C-alpha cells in the first residue's frame, strides 16, 4: 500500500508564509520524483510544483511564478513546500503526488489551504433529538449541529467512527462568512434507549474536537 | 393558517414584549384596538399593518377579561423594521403525541383527544395543561377528555366525556414528572 | 504552454457506452502521453488510464483510454457505466509543464424518481441558553436534485435568516439541509413551524412545535 499524508494547513494571512508537509511510505521513496497539485472548485486541478528523485531539479507552474520553493528529505522520506506572499487567490486544496514517468500514480487525501484575512472561528457543538412523540418506531435519527466556524473543513464521527452504517454528513452553507452543517446518523431506537451515542466534532483551523452525546429531550 | 378565523383570545404571553409591558393576562379578548374593531385575528394582523402604515406611534387598547372592557395603553409595533404586539392564539389544549408506555398510554389517552378539566378545572390552552400537571406533585390527577369529531348540530351537546385517573410518574435521568403527553404540531 | 479541452456537463444513461473527449489546445497529441483520474465527491483523485490507454487493474475493465490523432482528441470510453461511475473526470498531459483538463461531471441517468425523507430538528436546550434557536430540516432520499425550500411560520411564509443548501448526491441519492437562525424569544412566539419542500411537483413537510410535553 501507497501512503502519501499531507500536513500544515489551515488559515494564513495574505502575504504571510505556510508550509505543507507531506510524507510518504509504503515505497522506495528516493527512486520516485514527487509533486505537488492543487485544487480550486472553480478553476480545477492545478499543477504547481516538482521534485527529481535526487532532489536536484525544481519544477514550477507558470500559475505562480518564484513565491513557493520545494525541496524532500529522503531521510525522513517527506515533501516540504514553503509559500511565501500569499493571496486569496491561492486559496485551494494542496494534494501531494508520486509521479511514475508519465503520470501520477497516487495522491494525498489533501489539506485545505485558506488565505483569509479573517481570524479562525472556533464552531458551536449541540446535539439535535426529535422533539416529537418517542415513538415505538424500530428507528430514529439523531444529528450534530456545527455552526459558525472558518474555514473549511471539519470532520464529524460517530462513536469514534464506530456507527458508519447509517449516516449523512450534509454540506456547509456560507452565511456572514461563517459556515454551518449538520451531521445525522440513524440507529434504532433499541440502540438509543440501551447505549449511548456521541459525535466527535473536529476543526483543525481551531484545533477543537468536542463530543457532544445526544440526550432524549425532557420538558 | 386556522387561527385566522376564530377570536383574539391570549394564549401565550411574550417575554420582554410590548402586551408583557403593560401585563397582559393570558385569557384577553380583544375588541377593540385604538379606532379598529377586532373581532378574529385576522382583524388584529390588518390593524397592526394600517397602525404602522399610518406611522401611529401611540394607541390606546381595549379588552374583555372576568366580563369586564378594560382601557390599556401600549405602544405600537413596526411592521417593516420586524416588530410583533408578542401574543400568540389559544394553543387548543389536544393531545398530540402519546409516548408508548407512558402512564397516559396506560389508561388509554389516544391522540386527537382534547382534555377539558384537569381535577375539576376547565383548561383551554395547552400550556395550562402544563401548568396544572407541572405541580401535580406526582399525585393522582384525573382529566375530562372529548374524543373523536361531532357531527353538525351536535357539537354543543352534553356528552358523557370519558373521564381518566392518571398517576405521574418520575423521570429516570433528570428526575421530574412526566405524564408523557406531546402538543398537537 | 497548453490548455487541454474538456466538456463540463456530461449525462449518459445507466449501462450505456460514453466516451469522454479530452482535445488538445496547440501542438501534436501523440507526441505526449495523456493520463486519465477519476474523482469522486470529495474525495482524492484516482488514476483511470495512464500511458494513454493503458489501465492500472484493479479498476473496472469497461474503461478504456483512446487517441484520436486526425480530431487531436483524448477519449476515455466508458462501456456498461454503472452508478459507482458516476464522478468527475480529469485529462491530463505535459510537454514542458503539467496541465490538466477543465473538468468532466459525468451525470448518470437511469434511477427511478423518490420523493424527498424530511428530518425536523428543535433547538437543543444549550443554545436556548444563548437566546439563539436554530431550526434543523434535513433533507435526504430523493431523485433528482432539483429542489425548492421554504420555511413557514405558523403557516406564514418567512423568509428571514433562511440557509438552504445546493443539494449533493451521495449514495444513489441526494441530500440538502436547511436551515432558520431565530432567537429564543422567536421561538417561543409561534406555534408551529414548518419546512416545505417542493421536490418534482410533490411538495412534503414537517412542522416543529416550541410548546413540548407534560
Amino acid at each position: 500500500e501507497v501512503q502519501l499524508v499531507e500536513s500544515g494547513g489551515g488559515l494564513v494571512q495574505p502575504g504571510r508564509s505556510l508550509k505543507l508537509s507531506c510524507a510518504a511510505s509504503g515505497f522506495t521513496f528516493s527512486n520516485y520524483g514527487m509533486a505537488w497539485v492543487r485544487q480550486t472548485p472553480t478553476k480545477g486541478l492545478e499543477w504547481i510544483a516538482s521534485i527529481s528523485a535526487g532532489g536536484d531539479k525544481t519544477y514550477y507552474g507558470d500559475s505562480v511564478k518564484g513565491r513557493f520553493s520545494i525541496s524532500r528529505d529522503n531521510a525522513k522520506t517527506t515533501h516540504y513546500l514553503q509559500m511565501d506572499s500569499l493571496r486569496s487567490e491561492d486559496t485551494a486544496t494542496y494534494y501531494c503526488a508520486k509521479t511514475s514517468r508519465v503520470y501520477f500514480d497516487y495522491w494525498g487525501q489533501g489539506v485545505m489551504v485558506t488565505v483569509s484575512s479573517a481570524e479562525t472561528t472556533a464552531p458551536s457543538v449541540y446535539p439535535l433529538a426529535p422533539g416529537t412523540a418517542l415513538k415505538s418506531n424500530s428507528m430514529v435519527t439523531l444529528g450534530c449541529l456545527v455552526k459558525g466556524y472558518f474555514p473549511e473543513p471539519v470532520t464529524v464521527t460517530w462513536n469514534s467512527g464506530a456507527l458508519s452504517s447509517g449516516v449523512h454528513t450534509f454540506p456547509a452553507v456560507l452565511q456572514s462568512g461563517l459556515y454551518t452543517l449538520t451531521s445525522s446518523v440513524t440507529v434504532p431506537s433499541s440502540t438509543w434507549s440501551s447505549q449511548a451515542v456521541t459525535c466527535n466534532v473536529a476543526h483543525p483551523a481551531s484545533s477543537t474536537k468536542v463530543d457532544k452525546k445526544i440526550v432524549p429531550r425532557e420538558c | 393558517p386556522k387561527y385566522l378565523k376564530e377570536p383574539v383570545v391570549v394564549g401565550y404571553v411574550q417575554r420582554d414584549s410590548i402586551a408583557q409591558k403593560i401585563g397582559i393576562k393570558p385569557g384577553d379578548k380583544i375588541i377593540k384596538i385604538n379606532g379598529y374593531e377586532v373581532r378574529t385575528w385576522e382583524d388584529l394582523r390588518d390593524a397592526l399593518i394600517r397602525l404602522s402604515l399610518d406611522g401611529v406611534k401611540e394607541t390606546t387598547l381595549f379588552l374583555e377579561r372576568n366580563g369586564e372592557v378594560l382601557h390599556l395603553t401600549i405602544k405600537v409595533p413596526n411592521v417593516q423594521k420586524g416588530e410583533e404586539l408578542g401574543i400568540a392564539p389559544l394553543v387548543k389544549p389536544v393531545v398530540g403525541g402519546v409516548k408508548k408506555g407512558s402512564p397516559a398510554d396506560q389508561v388509554g389517552i389516544k391522540p386527537g383527544d382534547l382534555i377539558l378539566e384537569v381535577n375539576g378545572k376547565k383548561i383551554n390552552t395547552w400550556y395550562e395543561l402544563v401548568e396544572e400537571v407541572r405541580k401535580s406533585q406526582g399525585k393522582a390527577i384525573k382529566l375530562k377528555i372529548l374524543r373523536g369529531v361531532a357531527m353538525p348540530g351536535a357539537e354543543d351537546d352534553v356528552v358523557k366525556m370519558i373521564e381518566k385517573e392518571l398517576i405521574p410518574a418520575k423521570d429516570p435521568k433528570t428526575g421530574t414528572y412526566f405524564i408523557g403527553l406531546f402538543p398537537k404540531t | 504552454q497548453f490548455v487541454l479541452t474538456q466538456p463540463n456537463s456530461v449525462s449518459t444513461n445507466l449501462g450505456s457506452t460514453v466516451k469522454l473527449s479530452c482535445k488538445r489546445s496547440t501542438g501534436n497529441i501523440g507526441s505526449n502521453y495523456v493520463n486519465w483520474y477519476q474523482q469522486h465527491e470529495g474525495r482524492s483523485p484516482t488514476t483511470m488510464i495512464y500511458r494513454d490507454d493503458k489501465r492500472p487493474d484493479g479498476v473496472p475493465d469497461r474503461f478504456s483510454g483512446s487517441i484520436d490523432r486526425s480530431s487531436n482528441s483524448a477519449l476515455l470510453t466508458i462501456n456498461n457505466v454503472q452508478t459507482e461511475d458516476e464522478a468527475d473526470y480529469f485529462c491530463h498531459s505535459y510537454s514542458s509543464g503539467i496541465v490538466f483538463g477543465g473538468g468532466t461531471k459525468l451525470t448518470v441517468l437511469g434511477q427511478p424518481k423518490s420523493t424527498p425523507t424530511l428530518t425536523v430538528f428543535p433547538p437543543s436546550t444549550e443554545e436556548l441558553q444563548g437566546n439563539k434557536a436554530t431550526l434543523v430540516c434535513l433533507i435526504s432520499d430523493f431523485y433528482p436534485s432539483d429542489v425548492e425550500v421554504a420555511w413557514k411560520a405558523n403557516g406564514a411564509p418567512i423568509s428571514q435568516g433562511v440557509d438552504t443548501a445546493n443539494p449533493t448526491k451521495q449514495g444513489n441519492k441526494y441530500i440538502a439541509s436547511s436551515f432558520l437562525r431565530l432567537t429564543a424569544e422567536q421561538w417561543r412566539s409561534r406555534n408551529s413551524f414548518t419546512c416545505q419542500v417542493t421536490h418534482e411537483g410533490n411538495t412534503v413537510e414537517k412542522s416543529l412545535s416550541p410548546a413540548e410535553c407534560v
